[PDB]
């Protein structure tokens, strides 16, 4: 999914 | 006793000035060796690579091209780079002459 | 036309010049563009004194670079450098010659020194090693993070066999789905493949180890053997091998329909993780035992044993590109990656990891390794087996990182832990055929 947060 | 009348060594006689056995420590130094250790001074692995670099200067431009990446392979097979590859067995003497025609010679594709 | 060493000429340049002149990852890139514009401006500014120096071929950048305080061929081999006094330099000129001509032309479109424009033309070194975030990143939700469990493994297909939770999901890089296989009772521990990907080899939580069909979805066959939970497996081409915290090392013959062909029971504590060797009959053995074991084919005696670790260990195999070599991880309190050699009885390399190492991936055209970790620091770590010298870390974990596996090309590697995620880096990239060729 990608788009790891922090 | 008798120690001055025996010839048999290297004496305090026959070195011209008795007086020299002051320093006489000169004999012990290693003398820089003629090319590669120059480069130490620079950087003051490094000087083996400058060792080679100074070997290399007597090339002729064609020569050195040949052997820019020139490795040899213990089977006697040889590889040479086109800065293609030009792999094929040593001890023939076609196949340098066609690592020369490659490498100085024009080839075009033409479309 | 020679000067006289006892009265030498001096040069324009001066004492204080000679010692401005001799004055000295995106970050390494930019380093080398200050240090050309450093080199390429003091260059040209300087140079008047160096073109009336030297005495045949060379350069005044040569010189340059020359003082002390993909490469092209050096011309001449003069490090004489910046001097305040010369001896050789008696003022005369070479006539002019046609070659003179031609260089004083290609001089003419050149706003700069030729040997600055050849220094500029000159191509720097491409050479950097990319070990960065991923670049892709797929969904796993609920995946198991104890510290006994190997779950993902690679297949030749382009196929990925994963244990969430209580069901297999079977993951393709070519269509980039999830697709699920079965489920039971059973939390699962290992996961192995059998063939080309024909069956899937996977043990469960109380060593119930049940082969279940890939193409078919369905379950094979039920063995036993095991009263524990099995922590890894492996095979060679024809029977599986399969460690479980029991100590039970078995070995299965999957050519006649009962697989269990022998079973080893020589450690001394819990077996947890057992890789066997594809190329030679052999096989590396260990776990919490700090002990590590190397056996020959499926016979119960330990060739080769070797005691250097000191807590839960989880990580050792064989690597495939030198024979006999084998690495094995460190503990909680050990951290220390060891690499051994099988046949000589020789220690290569015995390192601090700085913790807990979990899994191991060999490469396969080159000597990298990565190494998971977990309980320490939820990290993963790269090696380098002929210089031992660590190049870059990875992070980013919520729970400890215990499942690892290679590509088929070396370039992706997968890692397993508890926060649901699956990171993938991108670390690497005869007269027969003659009578062939014949007809077209």
């Amino acid at each position: 999914l990608s788009d790891i947060t922090n | 006793s008798s120690s001055s009348y025996r010839d048999s060594y290297f004496q305090y006689r026959h070195l011209p000035a008795p007086h020299h056995i002051l320093y006489a420590e000169w004999n012990q130094d290693i003398l820089a060796l003629p090319d590669e250790v120059a480069n130490i001074t620079m950087a003051m692995m490094t000087s083996e690579q400058n060792s080679n670099r100074y070997w290399n200067s007597f090339h002729d431009e064609d020569d050195w091209n040949l052997f820019n990446g020139m490795e040899l392979e213990s089977n006697g097979v040889v590889t040479f780079a086109g800065q293609e590859t030009i792999t094929g067995s040593i001890f023939d003497r076609r196949i340098t002459q066609l690592a020369y025609a490659r490498n100085n010679g024009w080839h075009e594709l033409a479309l | 036309v020679y000067g006289d060493r006892y009265i030498p000429s001096r040069t324009d340049i001066d004492f204080n010049s000679i010692v401005s002149i001799s004055s000295m990852v995106e970050y390494q890139k930019e380093r080398q563009a200050h240090e050309t514009y450093n080199t390429l401006l003091k260059n040209e500014l300087f140079g008047e004194m160096l073109s009336k120096d030297t005495v045949g071929s060379e350069s005044s950048i040569d010189r340059i670079k020359n003082t002390r305080p993909e490469i092209t061929r050096p011309s001449s081999n003069s490090v004489r450098g910046a001097s305040l006094l010369t001896y050789q330099q008696r003022k005369g000129r070479r006539l002019s010659a046609a070659s003179l001509l031609q260089s004083q032309f290609f001089d003419s479109m050149s706003p700069v020194r030729p040997d600055s424009k050849q220094l500029l033309l000159s191509p720097g070194k491409q050479f950097r090693q990319i070990a960065k975030v991923p670049y892709r990143v797929l969904d796993a939700p609920s995946l198991a993070d104890d510290f006994y469990y190997s779950l993902i493994d690679w297949s030749s297909t382009d196929v990925l066999a994963v244990a969430l939770g209580k069901s297999i999901f079977l993951t393709d890089n070519n269509t980039g789905d999830v697709v699920h296989l079965c489920d039971t009772e059973n939390e699962y521990t290992s996961l192995s493949w059998i063939g080309a990907g024909s069956h899937l080899a996977v043990g469960q939580a109380n060593g119930l180890v049940e082969i279940y069909d890939v193409m078919k979805r369905k379950c094979i066959r039920t063995l036993s053997g095991h009263i524990d939970r099995v922590a890894c497996l492996s095979w060679n081409n024809h029977v599986l091998t399969s460690g479980s915290r029991d100590h039970r090392i078995l070995h299965r013959d999957v050519r006649m329909p009962d697989p269990f062909f022998e079973t080893i029971e020589s450690h001394t504590q819990e077996v947890c993780g057992l890789k066997w060797n594809v190329a030679d009959n052999k096989l590396a053995s260990g776990g919490n035992d700090n002990v590590v074991h190397v056996y020959e084919g499926t016979s119960k005696s330990p060739i080769l044993t070797f005691d250097e670790h000191k807590a839960a260990v989880k990580a050792m195999a064989w690597s495939p590109h030198k024979r006999g070599v084998l690495a094995t991880g460190g503990g909680t309190a050990d951290r220390r990656l060891k690499i051994w050699n099988v046949n000589t009885s020789i220690k290569m390399s015995d390192i601090d990891s700085g913790s807990q190492i979990c899994n191991m991936v060999w490469s396969k055209n080159t000597n990298e390794l990565v190494t998971s970790h977990g309980y320490s620091k939820y990290n993963l770590t790269l090696w380098d087996c002929n210089s031992m010298d660590p190049i870059a870390i990875l992070k980013g974990h919520s729970f400890r990182v215990l499942h690892l596996t290679l590509s088929n090309d070396g370039t992706t590697v997968v890692s397993g832990a508890g926060d649901e995620t699956l990171r993938y880096w991108k670390l690497f990239d005869s007269l027969i055929f003659d009578a062939f060729n014949q007809i077209r």
